[PDB]
RNA sequence: AUUA
């Protein structure tokens, strides 16, 4: 029995861009985790097709980091809506265990294709 | 200062390990032998290779 | 009547299948083995007691037992379909044991079984546990493993202080006979990780799902993702296996001409001292999916923890 | 593993 994160995690909200300050209002289903020391996001989802940048606000507001993203992946989802496409991203430097956590939770709690 | 210069110039930047300077430029060799069985396997005869 | 002699020829496959039961009928077999557990209420690396397995040893031409077993287990119906799907996705890898899914009735009902073919008696976790929890009062597993692979003979243990390192320094030569097995296991692990990444499967790799030949099985805790976006988790595996890599000297074959133990040694020039590319090649060959930056020269490290990690 |  070596499971990949039984107790799951919660939440997805906020913003994104492509050239530093291009993050205007909200262009990301920035996914998961509010750790015990503070809010630390793990996964990013994009109904758009090309983004390299984002800006997640937290706590002080003045401290909101211009995160560097990585080349995306694409998949289609089995939502009740029907045809729905996003382009997946992870925050750069995210270790293997965290990506496994978010992928397993996303695939096993909500239906995808 | 001729063998040392000959092996220094072959180096790609002038740096060489210290453990190979006596191994390739020394003129004299000293061997310490515990017993006869070891002697007949290392320096038997009048000339040997090492 | 029937059952035992019909389950025997149903487990018996299509290749040669000269099988003999391990003192059972149609019931399971109970053993005492080491596992690596994490299931939200228990955790650790200890020796539990296996319960649901039937084992059949295999014979050969001269009717003498060999180191090959057929392990068949029974469980629910959903795990049957899940494991069948994952195996169907992963069956073409040359580092995956050959599975066989069938259905057989023990009563008026029909229950499903999963049979694995040509495994060994002990896994890698058994070897790691035996070497990391040594006790000269009872070390039967280590002795059995040493004698079944021609590392020594059964009369080597009639000596006293045969295990000591200061007295009898020949135990180092005795231990250094498993290095090639360990190296082949590492290569097969890298192959399995590549296959998992290409097939789009997410899972965590443990030491008790690999036998001493390198083959992998037990896809019961895996999930599915889009192809090309798989990710294996290999932290505990490498971290627990690390101390055994130097005891058995697993990387001895890398000093020969073609990584072959039957060819002469490599002849480096005496003026070479960098070796910065060989270290990277070795890391990429044996530790490909270990995800943490590696600095061959510790002058580029970020702090003392990174210095320890790279050293 | 002791969830089969
Ligand atoms: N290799 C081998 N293992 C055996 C044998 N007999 C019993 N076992 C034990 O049976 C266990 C098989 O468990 P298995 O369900 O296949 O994998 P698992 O590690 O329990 N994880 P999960 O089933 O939740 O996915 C192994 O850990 C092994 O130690 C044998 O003859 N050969
Ligand atoms: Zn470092």
């Amino acid at each position: 029995n070596n499971e990949l994160s039984p107790v799951a995690l919660r939440q997805m909200s906020c913003a994104a861009g492509t050239t530093q300050t291009a993050c205007t209002d909200d262009n990301a289903l920035a996914y998961y985790n509010t750790t015990k020391g503070g809010r630390f996001v793990l996964a990013l989802l994009s109904d758009l097709q090309d983004l390299k940048w984002a800006r997640f606000p937290k706590s002080d507001g003045t401290g909101t980091i211009y995160t560097e993203l990585e080349p995306p992946c694409r998949f289609v989802t089995d939502t009740p809506k029907g045809p729905k496409v996003k382009y997946l991203y992870f925050i750069k430097g995210l270790n293997n265990l965290n990506r496994g956590m978010v992928l397993g939770s996303l695939a096993a709690t909500v239906r995808l294709q | 200062n001729d063998a040392l210069n000959n092996i220094i110039n072959n180096a790609r930047d002038g740096c060489v390990p210290l453990n190979i300077i006596p191994l390739t430029t020394a003129a004299k060799l000293m061997v310490v032998i515990p017993d006869y069985n070891t002697y007949k396997n290392t320096c038997d005869g009048t000339t040997f290779t090492y | 009547s029937a059952d035992a002699q019909s389950f025997l020829n149903r487990v018996c496959g299509v290749s040669a299948a000269r099988l003999t039961p391990c003192g059972t009928g149609t019931s399971t077999d109970v053993v005492y083995r080491a596992f690596d557990i994490y299931n939200d209420k228990v955790a650790g690396f200890a020796k539990f007691l296996k319960t649901n397995c039937c084992r059949f040893q295999e014979k050969d031409e001269d009717d003498n037992l060999i180191d090959s077993y057929f392990v068949v287990k029974r469980h629910t119906f959903s795990n049957y379909q899940h494991e069948e799907t994952i195996y169907n996705l992963l069956k073409d890898c040359p580092a995956v044991a050959k599975h066989d899914f069938f259905k057989f009735r023990i009563d008026g009902d029909m229950v499903p079984h999963i049979s694995r073919q040509r495994l060994t008696k002990y896994t890698m976790a058994d070897l790691v546990y035996a070497l990391r929890h040594f006790d000269e009062g009872n070390c039967d597993t280590l002795k059995e493993i040493l004698v079944t692979y021609n590392c020594c003979d059964d009369d080597y243990f009639n000596k006293k202080d045969w295990y000591d390192f200061v007295e009898n320094p020949d135990i180092l030569r005795v231990y250094a006979n498993l290095g090639e097995r360990v190296r082949q296991a590492l290569l097969k692990t890298v192959q399995f990780c590549d296959a998992m990444r290409n097939a789009g499967i997410v899972g965590v790799l443990t030491l008790d799902n690999q036998d001493l030949n390198g083959n992998w099985y037990d896809f019961g805790d895996f999930i599915q993702t889009t192809p090309g976006s798989g990710v294996p988790v290999v932290d505990s595996y490498y971290s627990l296996l690390m101390p055994i890599l130097t005891l058995t000297r697993a990387l001895t074959a890398e000093s020969h001409v073609d990584t072959d133990l039957t060819k002469p040694y490599i002849k480096w020039d005496l003026l070479k001292y960098d070796f910065t590319e060989e270290r990277l090649k070795l890391f990429d060959r044996y530790f490909k999916y270990w995800d943490q930056t590696y600095h061959p020269n510790c002058v580029n490290c970020l702090d003392d923890r990174c210095i320890l990690h790279c050293a």
